[PDB]
């Protein structure tokens, strides 16, 4: 249906993309490329799924070669600077090779690339078409959920200073 | 025909959409008197110099070359701390680079594109879309670096520090 | 076909080619010389040099030459003869760039005529590959000396 | 040239050399200087008219 | 300070200039009774002299050995109020007068009798021009680049050689 029934449905939001509930009140996709916006939405979503898994795991696990922070966000400040720089350039190399060296909005989609697609299915979960369509919508909604959830986990961990699960087991309101 | 940058003024006759950073912006009509292609070569060269110069005003805040490790992070003092043999070598190297521009302008002025000094070692701009994006991006980052360096220079005159140090210490106004 | 950074667009290919062959030959001499210096010592040199290794020998002979020592002017003499050779063979590298008959690196120096006898379709590539290794090997040798006082044979023999 | 046309004077010894005058009449006889040109500035003598040859006068 | 000069607030010869200037006025005031107009006038002069010396002392002027304030005009910003800033004010007014007079001369050329407009000035049109001069740098530079300030060399009368 229409997500915001009093507002008119945005003209560029056809139902073809998965996760389309007609929710564009501010007015994007009337200015920017929906192909670029969808690539940004899936990229943000997958990064935040990995981020929420990383936050939960680092609250428990720690590699022996690394120290342990007070919180998984404090884990950033005890890993050596050169390590962070190596991770940054490794992610940059992946970003370069995956997009074929076209990263700008102007050239990223000059090769007829499909938004969110990098030809990544080693386990072949997208072999079936209808199952693939369902997994597309599942992906976009789990990505959206992990985006909000990552925001929540990071800010509560900064505020309380006591993790996620230890925070829940020792909940202490603002005083 | 009307200017795009300034919608109530007429279009400047000697600038055109073909030029990468075109906005229709020539209120005082320099191109009505001077050669448009000379102005473009000058704008591109000023932009490249200011791109390096903005990076150079910021970078020794982070790290210095070991030789100049004792030198100051205020750039306007580090200018005088360098020996004249060093500045002579800098001037000679820039002179060697400027021989190619002295040969481009004044001899084959009409052969080529503005700023085309035959320096494309990594073979970018082969893709036409990438070439367009990079041309416009070079012009806009050059203009932004001109404004940025002009700022940073006069700020270093007022607060006797570098940009980052000034920001961190919140020395934002004349003491 | 190895040129990922496109540095042959930034200079003349002929100048680069002759410069590469010269770097390869000089480094061939440097790498072979350092290994030979450890294996064999020309007579009398142990009093002027002691037991200094590759780069140390340059500084120590020039230190002795910095006094008025007659028996320490090796560096000046090698510098003189290589400079003389580079001065008189200097027009060759400008003739090649001007379109001249001589190819990069050929000074027609074949006394034994081993290259002339058999067709020289491989000896060229032999020299180029061996010299490319010679440059990298010299690099290795010098910086490893700059960390540990071992020479070629000493550093290769053990594993610190 | 023609009468009522605007002309640039090319006689180097004219007071009005490289200025604009207006053609008054053009003689048809064997006259050496048949074009009569009037100016708005007066010369040092206070004259504002002079005769010129076609070669000396160029249209603007 | 600059060029071996002394700030006027601590130079002792500036102080002697002020003291001698006030004694010169006080000995003239010693010949008049209190409420008279010459006494009031001389007291006003003494106050004016003291005010001028006090203001000069606190202004950052640099006195010489003579004790008279000196002006530094090499371009340094600590002394820009002595030549650079008065100079910017002058060039704005002078360029205004030049731009306004040029605009009236070009208007007067398109008149019925151009020489009657210059000895009998059209005051409403000339006041219209005098008001326009406040943006003379932009108007004159746009005039230049549009090919309307400078005339070409072949519409200018020259001598035979
Ligand atoms: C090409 C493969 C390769 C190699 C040889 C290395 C080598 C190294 N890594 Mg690893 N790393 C790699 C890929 C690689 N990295 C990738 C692809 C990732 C991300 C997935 C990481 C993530 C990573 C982390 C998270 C950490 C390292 C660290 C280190 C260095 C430790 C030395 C030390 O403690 O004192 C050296 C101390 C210094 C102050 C000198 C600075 C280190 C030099 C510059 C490392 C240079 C590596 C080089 C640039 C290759 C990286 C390319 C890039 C695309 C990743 C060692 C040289 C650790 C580290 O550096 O801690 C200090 C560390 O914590 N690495
Ligand atoms: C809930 C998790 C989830 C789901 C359902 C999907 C679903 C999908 N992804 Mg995404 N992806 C995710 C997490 C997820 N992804 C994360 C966290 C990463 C980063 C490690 C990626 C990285 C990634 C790439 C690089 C690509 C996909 C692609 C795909 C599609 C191929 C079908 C497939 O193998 O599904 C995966 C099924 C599971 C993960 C469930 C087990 C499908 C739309 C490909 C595509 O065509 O995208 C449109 C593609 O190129 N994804
Ligand atoms: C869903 C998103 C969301 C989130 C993440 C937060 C987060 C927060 N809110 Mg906000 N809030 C929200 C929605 C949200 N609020 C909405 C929609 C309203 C209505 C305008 C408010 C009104 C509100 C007030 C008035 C106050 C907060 C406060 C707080 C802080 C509570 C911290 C703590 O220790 O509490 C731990 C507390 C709990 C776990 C108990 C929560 C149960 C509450 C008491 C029940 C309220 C039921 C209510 C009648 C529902 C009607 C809905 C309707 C009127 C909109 C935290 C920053 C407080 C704050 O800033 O204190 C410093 C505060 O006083 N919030
Ligand atoms: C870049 C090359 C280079 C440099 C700077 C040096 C410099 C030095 N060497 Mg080392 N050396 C070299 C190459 C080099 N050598 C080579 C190639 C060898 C033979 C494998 C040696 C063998 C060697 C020994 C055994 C000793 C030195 C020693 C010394 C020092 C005194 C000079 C001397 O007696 O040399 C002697 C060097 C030689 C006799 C080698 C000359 C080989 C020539 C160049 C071959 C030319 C062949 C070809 C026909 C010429 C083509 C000409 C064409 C270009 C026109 C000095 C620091 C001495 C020292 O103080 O050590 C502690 C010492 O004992 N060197
Ligand atoms: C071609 C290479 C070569 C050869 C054949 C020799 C041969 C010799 N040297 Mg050595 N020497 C060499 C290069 C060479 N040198 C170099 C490159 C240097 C430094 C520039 C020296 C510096 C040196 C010293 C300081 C002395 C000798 C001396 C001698 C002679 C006596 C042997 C001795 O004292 O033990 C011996 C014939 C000694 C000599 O002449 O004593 C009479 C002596 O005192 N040598
Ligand atoms: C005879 C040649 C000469 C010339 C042309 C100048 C010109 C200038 N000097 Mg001076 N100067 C001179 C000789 C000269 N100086 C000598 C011999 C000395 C003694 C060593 C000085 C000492 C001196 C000092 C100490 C300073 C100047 C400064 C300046 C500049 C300020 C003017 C301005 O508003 O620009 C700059 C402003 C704009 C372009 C825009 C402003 C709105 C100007 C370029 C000042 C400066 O900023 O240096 C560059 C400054 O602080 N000058
Ligand atoms: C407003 C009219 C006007 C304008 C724009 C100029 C412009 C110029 N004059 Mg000319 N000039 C003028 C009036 C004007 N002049 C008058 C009235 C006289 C007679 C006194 C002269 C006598 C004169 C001489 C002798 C010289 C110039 C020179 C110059 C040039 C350099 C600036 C200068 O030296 O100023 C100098 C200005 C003066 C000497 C006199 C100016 C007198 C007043 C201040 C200006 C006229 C005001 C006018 C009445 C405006 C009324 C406006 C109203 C109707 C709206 C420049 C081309 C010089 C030159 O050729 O350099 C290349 C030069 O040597 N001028
Ligand atoms: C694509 C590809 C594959 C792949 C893959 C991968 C790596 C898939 C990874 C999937 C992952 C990691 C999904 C994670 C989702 C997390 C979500 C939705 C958030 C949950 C938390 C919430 C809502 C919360 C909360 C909370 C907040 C904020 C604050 C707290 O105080 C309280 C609370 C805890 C309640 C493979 C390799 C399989 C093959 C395949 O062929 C191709
Ligand atoms: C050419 C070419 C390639 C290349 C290359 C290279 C070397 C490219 C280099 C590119 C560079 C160095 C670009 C830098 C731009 C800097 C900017 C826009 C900064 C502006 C500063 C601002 C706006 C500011 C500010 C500030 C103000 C004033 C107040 C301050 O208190 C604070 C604040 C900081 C806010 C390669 C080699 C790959 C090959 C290829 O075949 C061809
Ligand atoms: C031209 C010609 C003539 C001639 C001639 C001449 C002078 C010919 C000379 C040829 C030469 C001198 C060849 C030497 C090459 C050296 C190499 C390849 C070394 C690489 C070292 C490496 C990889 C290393 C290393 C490592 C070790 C062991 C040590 C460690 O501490 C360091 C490290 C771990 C890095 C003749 C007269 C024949 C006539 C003919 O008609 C024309
Ligand atoms: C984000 C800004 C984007 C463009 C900014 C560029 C500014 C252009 C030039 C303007 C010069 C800045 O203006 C300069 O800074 C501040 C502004 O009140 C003034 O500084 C004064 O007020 C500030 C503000 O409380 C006091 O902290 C300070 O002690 C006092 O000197 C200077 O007297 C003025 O010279």
């Amino acid at each position: 249906d229409n997500a915001m029934p009093f507002l008119e449905r945005p003209p560029k939001l056809d139902g073809s993309l998965a996760g389309d509930v007609g929710f564009d009140p501010v007015g994007f996709s009337n200015y920017f490329d929906l192909r670029w916006l969808r690539e940004s939405e899936l990229k943000h979503g997958r990064v935040c799924m990995l981020g929420v898994t990383g936050l939960l795991v680092q609250e428990a696990v720690c590699l022996p070669q690394f120290s342990n922070g007070k919180t998984p966000v404090d884990d950033f400040f005890v890993v050596p600077a050169a390590g962070l720089w190596q991770v940054f350039f490794a992610i940059g190399a992946v970003e370069f090779f995956s997009h074929g060296f076209k990263l700008t909005p102007g050239d990223m989609f000059s090769e007829g690339r499909e938004a969110g697609d990098f030809g990544f299915d080693p386990l072949g979960c997208g072999k079936n078409p209808d199952a693939l369509a369902r997994r597309r919508l599942v992906e976009v909604k789990n990505g959206r959920l992990a985006m909000i959830a990552f925001g929540g986990l990071l800010h509560q961990q900064l505020l309380t200073g006591q993790g996620t699960f230890e925070q829940l087991a020792n909940f202490k309101a603002i005083a | 025909e009307m200017s795009e940058a300034i919608p109530f003024m007429p279009k400047p006759a000697n600038i055109d959409s073909s030029m990468p950073g075109y906005a229709g912006f020539d209120p005082l009509g320099f191109t009505d008197y001077y050669s448009a292609k000379w102005m473009q070569e000058a704008e591109i060269k000023h932009g490249r110099v200011c791109m390096l110069a903005a990076l150079g005003m910021v970078f020794p805040e982070f790290a210095k070359f070991p030789q100049f490790a004792s030198f100051s992070t205020n750039p306007l003092e580090a200018f005088y701390q360098v020996s004249p043999a060093g500045w002579g070598q800098i001037f000679l190297f820039i002179g060697v680079l400027e021989t190619f521009s002295y040969e481009k302008s004044f001899y084959n002025f009409e052969g080529g594109a503005p700023g085309a000094l035959g320096f494309d070692p990594l073979r970018m701009s082969s893709n036409p879309a990438s070439a367009k994006q990079y041309a416009a991006a070079e012009v806009r980052n050059g203009r932004l670096a001109m404004i940025g360096f002009s700022g940073m220079l006069h700020h270093a005159i007022v607060s006797k520090q570098g940009p980052i140090t000034q920001i961190v210490e919140q020395n934002f106004y004349p003491k | 076909g190895f040129d990922p950074l496109g540095l042959s667009t930034l200079c003349n290919v002929e100048w680069l080619r002759e410069a590469e062959i010269k770097h390869c030959r000089v480094a061939m001499l440097a790498a072979a010389g350092s290994i030979a210096q450890d294996l064999y010592q020309f007579p009398g040199v142990e009093k002027i040099v002691g037991s200094a290794k590759m780069t140390g020998v340059h500084d120590k002979i020039l230190a002795a030459a910095s006094t008025g020592d007659y028996k320490a002017q090796a560096m000046s003499q090698i510098l003189f003869w290589t400079s003389f050779l580079e001065i008189v063979t200097l027009p060759a590298v400008f003739e090649t760039m001007n379109g001249g008959p001589r190819k990069p690196g050929v000074f027609f120096f074949d006394p034994l005529g081993l290259g002339k006898g058999d067709k020289m379709g491989e000896m060229e590539l032999k020299e180029i590959k061996n010299g490319r290794l010679a440059m990298i090997g010299v690099g290795g040798m010098v910086h490893h000396y700059l960390l540990t006082g071992k020479g070629p044979i000493q550093f290769l023999s053990g594993i610190p | 040239v023609k009468r009522g046309s605007k002309v640039r004077i090319l006689r180097k010894e004219s007071y009005w050399y490289q200025d604009i005058g207006t053609v008054a009449t053009i003689d048809t006889s064997g006259i050496r200087y048949p074009v009569v040109v009037r100016f708005e500035k007066v010369s040092y003598s206070g004259v504002n008219t002079n005769n010129f040859s076609l070669d000396e006068v160029v249209e603007v | 300070d600059v060029a071996g000069l002394t700030p006027c607030g601590e130079s002792k010869e500036f102080a002697r200039r002020l003291d001698g200037s006030v004694k010169k006025l006080q000995t003239r005031l010693s010949k008049y009774e209190a409420g008279t107009p010459p006494a009031l006038a001389l007291q006003k002069q003494i106050d004016k002299t003291k005010n001028r010396f006090d203001r000069y002392g606190k202004a950052g002027l640099l006195c010489g050995t003579d004790g008279l304030p000196h002006l530094i005009t090499d371009g340094r910003w600590t002394h820009s109020g002595e030549f650079v800033i008065p100079g910017l004010l002058f060039l704005y007014v002078a360029g205004w007068i030049g731009w306004v007079g040029r605009s009236y001369v070009l208007f007067a050329r398109t008149a019925d009798k151009p020489t009657e407009k210059e000895i009998i000035i059209d005051v409403p049109v000339a006041l219209s021009f005098v008001s326009t001069g406040f943006i003379w740098p932009f108007s004159a530079f746009k005039e230049f680049t549009s090919g309307n300030l400078i005339v070409p060399a072949d519409e200018i009368t020259v001598s035979p050689r």
